[PDB]
RNA sequence: GGGGAGGUUUGGCACCUCGAUGUCGGCUCGUCGCAUCCUGGGGCUGAAGAAGGUCCCAAGGGUUGGGCUGUUCGCCCAUUAAAGCGGCACGCGAGCUGGGUUCAGAACGUCGUGAGACAGUUCGGUCUCUAUCCGCCACGGGCGCAGGAGGCUUGAGGGGGGCUCUUCCUAGUACGAGAGGACCGGAAGGGACGCACCUCUGGUUUCCCAGCUGUCCCUCCAGGGGCAUAAGCUGGGUAGCCAUGUGCGGAAGGGAUAACCGCUGAAAGCAUCUAAGCGGGAAGCCCGCCCCAAGAUGAGGCCUCCCACGGCGUCAAGCCGGUAAGGACCCGGGAAGACUACCCGGUGGAUGGGCCGGGGGUGUAAGCGCCGCGAGGCGUUGAGCCGACCGGUCCCAAUCGUCCGAGGUCU
RNA sequence: ACCGGAGCGCUGUCUCGGCGAGGGACCCGGUGAAAUUGAACUGGCCGUGAAGAUGCGGCCUACCCGUGGCAGGACGAAAAGA
RNA sequence: GUGCAAGAGCACUCAGGCGCGCGGGAGAACCCUCGCCAAGGAACUCUGCAAGUUGGCCCCGUAACUUCGGGAGAAGGGGUGC
RNA sequence: GGUGAAAAGAACCCCGGGAGGGGAGUGAAAUAGAGCCUGAAACCGUGGGCUUACAAGCAGUCACGGCCCCGCAAGGGGUUGU
């Protein structure tokens, strides 16, 4: 009866970690979807990000991305309907976790403020092909 | 959150750009509005050479939230402003030219000849 | 549906963290302060844990020392001195209790807090 | 000098009635263990103390 | 007809289907079958339900350990639940099978002084305009000299809090019996290990 | 042409009120009356179905904003199930508004020769913190409860509750010229709403962190400190508290009944729902449904605990102290809270502070090297900093103990 | 720093209110008033009167008394009606 | 004194002075003064009334009409630290 | 406007920081004790004798009762439940 907190988080049947490692500098590639009047389509989510409401099993994310016309809002929760979701062009380097004065003025001086982490890169690469050694031995 | 006053926009090809809502035509005394209630907006500005006129009062379909809609599937989803496009006093939209993507907020009004020339879904 | 998370109040932030650190700069001066009970009784809260932050002996927190109160002489008292004490120490380190009579000029509670090694 | 200005005189009956709802309440004292003295409860009293023994300046 | 005792923990808006819904979890405990009653020696339909036990020193007295079965005292009482005749077992989480609605009586946080603006609903008075005197008040009451009277039952500014409030129709979603977890809709008040109970709702027909 | 009803409007009476009754309309808070706007219903039709005209019963609920309306009668658009009519001093300025009419200024008018006159006009222009009782909202102290005590009670009164609209399957069928278009039952939702939750939604968070400045400080640099608010300034904000977010509900069913639809049925060889009796019949009445609830002076019902005289009152009723079972104190505290009350734990111990660890917020700290003429930047370093939610943990704080506490009236 | 209309962009004026700061307002120890005041042991009510009843009749309930208050009654209070 | 264009205006601050002659807690409805807000942006209402935006310095610029000084520092906008 | 006839105006000692009291002496008198002849009522207090917590009130009066104390008797005080 003890802690509470551990009766709520054994309770947590969710523990999807079929996703990449990611923080705030950008993302990228596909969510999910439905669409179609009963599922059947993949509608994939690119582009940038904005909010993480991490609350562990409330991890509930807010995503910007720039649909033609003009911009777009996405809260996505980490632990079922989007399906593969794997990001590809993460990126980092934020001097904060809530990136908002970007709704404000947004075009290129976004990509001024917008810098890159190759860190994230460099061990995703030698994660690569030491998974190549990972298919040697140990 | 849509009011009768509440100064709102469109982003089809027909001719107005801005107008006022004046009311919800649902539950008359409602008046708050997400994406599916109906405003009979009253016109404010359009484009000095085509059809339809400034200041006619029209019926209108809405869409684009600024305070994100809460979806069923978990999620959450809103745009960039607060706009739609009008219901004529026969029904569907006087207009065939959609600027930017949609939601399946829409879809599931049921309203599909807009979401056919809808370009992206969310 | 009040106070919904607890705390002794009075005074202001500014004064509050004020005559927080006052007294208990006064307080680490002579060791062993009279005083009334609710003053020593967040006071008691708020130094014990302090008194866990000054336990180490780290420049870090050294500054944060007295990035707190003030004079860093009384740092050169505690580190030297109360560090070995209190090195096998932890977690209870100020002994702050009540008083009878009570302040006999506007009956106001009373208590005193001790060093407590 | 307002408004709200003693419409009559009130009664002796409900003055002292008034009065009545507040009869001086006495405080509480317990002895001190190893000595003679009522101090109040959980305190410890002026002189003897608690435990361990300390102070003891209340001639 | 059917109940069970609860504790609220949790609230998450897990995604079944693919739904985020609102789950509060209920651990309705092990929930020991003491003093059954019955209309002619006692009064009513009911049985006792002791929520959860833990206590040995800090309780004494009778002991429903004398009932008939000992069984202890809980950490906190056994109660008997309107509408409810078990067989002589141990009633916990089992019984409420996936896929039914239920009451549930909530004793749930208190407050002390209310106000009217958040008791009941009034207009509060001019942030400019007017007399800044009365900011936050409900006006005028009653009628001028007749009738004249505070209407008995009148809506007015006291206390509004801790209430004892069934509440109707919330699906059951689960059920867990290894640590006794029940997992319904989301609602319940008290705070995040206050008082509930369920009870079998009144549905349709 | 008759007579009546009701006292919302404008008048008659001047009878309380000129030993200060302060005003329309607007905001606020309601409550009622039904001669009823809408939803129920039923009969009638000069009622095909769809819709309408009329009368009667039927309040349980509902009845929008807006521009010119200051505004008395507005008007119109946009709605809506309808946008009810009225009593309540034109309900309600010791609740508010104060655009208003009735003050001194001042300009228009007008009438009189003029001081002045108006229910002709116009701009601005100073509504006196305090609750003595009843009334209402909750919070308590007294005593009852005819042995004393720690728990579980029934349910009577009383209260909340009672809204509507959209599309489809019937069925484009019956009906019918086609258009059109069904009763009934049913089936998915939104609005007005009541209830509750942080889970999401997004909100405050007063020191939880981070970047900046004028000044002054430590200590000269780095670094840090108040001052600029009663936090100097901004960026963000879990738990808590919060609505727009979020879940839940009105009904359903029974009983009698109205307006009304019918049976058997005579008086009177005919009739007749009525005279004897029966059926059906409303969102309405009561319950059912949720809240209060044993000062329901009826204090009721139930599990159990304890137990003579232990001492006078020789009869009558008590008295008197240690006790029983237990309790009251004080603390540590609290999702309890104005106090109270309510709840837990009390060295027997995880009750609070601290340690600690998890979550969580801030989002690579100071300090060393490295590089740059340098402000800064790079490795260190998603790191330093750490208020609530989850607890593992006795170091500090709940020591110690204080006082109170049945003797079971009576037939 | 005068008055009418209109838009521009900013706004808690309002939709519609919630959270936060002090000084309070709440319990304590010290010190403590006022205008007024025949009385009081002061209820709902349909009646009843110089026409507008806590008190008279009737009817009904509500055990005795007090804080924190909302301000409907006490035909108001204050200056013996503008 | 510093820094702010200048000054004595402003903030911080030198000497000087004061902690303003009752204190203390819990941390209510409500009140004074102030802070925030999703999203709406005068629907509030007697009217933007108050609050609210707007503020200094360098430039791009400034209409009708004029009695030539005006309107102008118009309006609308760009730039501001090391 | 007031001690007494005159100050003989309270020495010595006890509680206190004193202020005030407590024993004394004094004088006929010390509620003649220093603002001291009387010292009503309003108004504010102590014990105790009697009542009042099922109750609707111009609080008084009439019949009765219960209680406490005067009365030898009968009586009577007064308390005030119906």
């Amino acid at each position: 009866m003890n802690r509470g907190a551990l009766i709520k988080l054994v309770e947590s049947r969710y523990v999807r970690t079929d996703l990449p490692e990611f923080r705030p500098g950008d993302t990228v590639r596909v969510s999910y979807k439905v669409k179609e009047g009963n599922r059947t389509r993949i509608q994939d989510f690119e582009g940038i990000v904005i909010r993480i409401r991490r609350n562990g099993f409330n991890t509930t994310f807010t995503v910007r991305k720039v649909s033609y016309g003009v911009g777009v809002e996405r809260i996505f929760p980490l632990h079922s309907p989007l399906i593969q979701k794997i990001d590809i062009v993460q990126r980092g380097r934020a001097r904060r976790a809530k990136l908002y004065f970007i709704r404000n003025l947004s075009d290129r001086e976004i990509r001024r403020k917008l810098r890159a982490d190759r860190k994230r890169i460099d061990q995703d690469r030698a994660a690569e092909r030491a998974a190549k050694e990972e298919a040697q031995k140990a | 959150m849509i009011q009768p006053q509440t100064y709102l926009e469109v982003a089809d090809n027909t001719g107005a750009r801005k107008i006022m809502c004046i009311r919800v035509l649902k539950g008359s005394n409602a008046k708050y509005a997400t994406v599916g209630d109906v405003i009979v907006a009253s016109v404010k500005e359009a484009i000095p050479r085509g059809a339809v006129k400034e200041g006619d009062v029209v019926k209108a379909v809405v869409v684009r939230t600024k305070k994100e809609i809460k979806r069923p599937d978990g999620s959450a989803i809103r745009f960039d402003d607060n706009a739609a496009v009008i219901i004529n006093n026969q029904l569907e939209p006087r207009g065939t030219r959609v600027f930017g993507p949609v939601a399946r907020e829409l879809r599931e009004k049921g309203f599909m000849k807009i979401v056919s020339l809808a370009p992206e879904v969310l | 549906r009040h106070l919904k998370s607890g705390r002794k109040l009075n005074r202001h932030s500014s004064h509050r963290l004020a005559l927080y650190r006052n007294q208990a700069k006064s307080l680490l001066t002579h060791g062993r302060i009279t005083t009334t009970v609710p003053k020593a009784k967040e006071l008691r809260g708020f130094v014990d844990h302090l008194i866990h932050l000054a336990k180490r002996g780290d420049l870090h927190a050294r500054r944060l020392v007295l990035r707190d109160l003030q004079d860093v002489k009384l740092v050169r008292k505690l580190f030297d001195e109360i560090a070995p004490r209190y090195r096998d120490r932890q977690g209870g380190y100020t002994r702050v209790l009540k008083l009878a009579e009570r302040r006999r000029g506007d009956g106001a509670p009373l208590a005193l807090v001790e060093l407590v090694e | 000098a307002k408004h709200p200005v003693p419409k009559k005189k009130t009664s002796k009956a409900r003055r002292d009635a008034r009065r009545s709802h507040h009869a001086l309440t006495p405080p509480t004292l317990v002895p001190c263990p190893e000595c003679k003295a009522m101090k109040p409860p959980h305190t410890v009293c002026p002189e003897c103390g608690y435990y361990a023994g300390r102070k003891v300046l209340e001639v | 007809m059917k109940g069970i005792l609860g504790v609220k923990v949790g609230m998450t808006r897990i995604f079944r289907d693919d739904r985020a819904v609102p789950v509060t979890v209920i651990l309705a405990g092990p929930c020991p079958v003491v003093q059954r009653r019955t209309p002619e020696k006692d009064g009513y339909t009911a049985v006792q339900l002791g929520f959860l036990p833990q206590n040995p020193k800090r309780v004494n007295r009778p002991l429903k350990g004398h009932f008939a079965k000992a069984g202890v005292e809980p950490v906190r009482i056994l109660r008997e639940i309107r509408d409810f005749n078990p067989e002589g077992d141990t009633v916990t989480v089992e019984i409420f099978k996936p896929g039914e609605r239920v009451d549930v009586t909530g004793t749930s946080k208190g407050r002390g002084f209310a106000g009217v603006m958040k008791r009941w609903n009034f207009a509060g008075g001019p942030d400019s305009h007017g007399a800044h005197k009365i900011h936050r008040h409900p006006g005028s009451i009653g009628n001028r000299k007749t009738p004249g009277r505070v209407y008995k039952g009148k809506k007015m500014a006291g206390h509004y809090g801790a209430e004892r409030v069934t509440v109707m129709n919330l699906e059951v979603v689960d059920v867990i019996p290894e640590e006794n977890l029940l997992l319904v809709k989301g609602a319940v008040p008290g705070p995040n290990g206050g008082l509930v109970i369920v009870r079998e709702t009144k549905k349709a027909a």
